[PDB]
């Protein structure tokens, strides 16, 4: 009664992955340098000491 | 194993490995292995093919 043919099974796994990304950057760089005669304007102290 | 009604029960191991890159281990190095393996027990008719 025990020894009989058995069944068979088919198993299928499925792994799925999805990715998205976005990036944005804005930047600014500016400078000035002016002199008037005994009067100056700059962006640092070494700047004013150089334009002399 | 051969059964009465023209069928086989197979205990199967099939592999296909290769030699891979040489990774770093401690202060030393060693060789890694790339593998594909399947091991099963199946039941298949006498002279035909099945996909494992």
């Amino acid at each position: 009664s025990l020894d009989i043919p058995v069944k068979q099974v088919q198993i299928e796994a499925r792994i799925v992955t999805v990715k998205e990304g976005n990036l944005e950057e804005l930047g600014v760089r500016w400078g000035v340098m002016s002199t008037n005669g005994s009067h100056s304007v700059g962006g640092s102290i070494e700047s004013n000491l150089w334009q002399k | 194993q051969i059964t009465p009604d023209n069928r086989l029960v197979l205990d199967l191991s099939v592999t296909q490995d290769r030699r891979g890159e040489t990774v770093k281990t401690g202060t030393g190095e060693a060789v890694s292995i790339d593998t594909q393996r399947i091991g099963t027990q199946v039941l298949v008719n006498n002279g035909e093919t099945v996909v494992l």
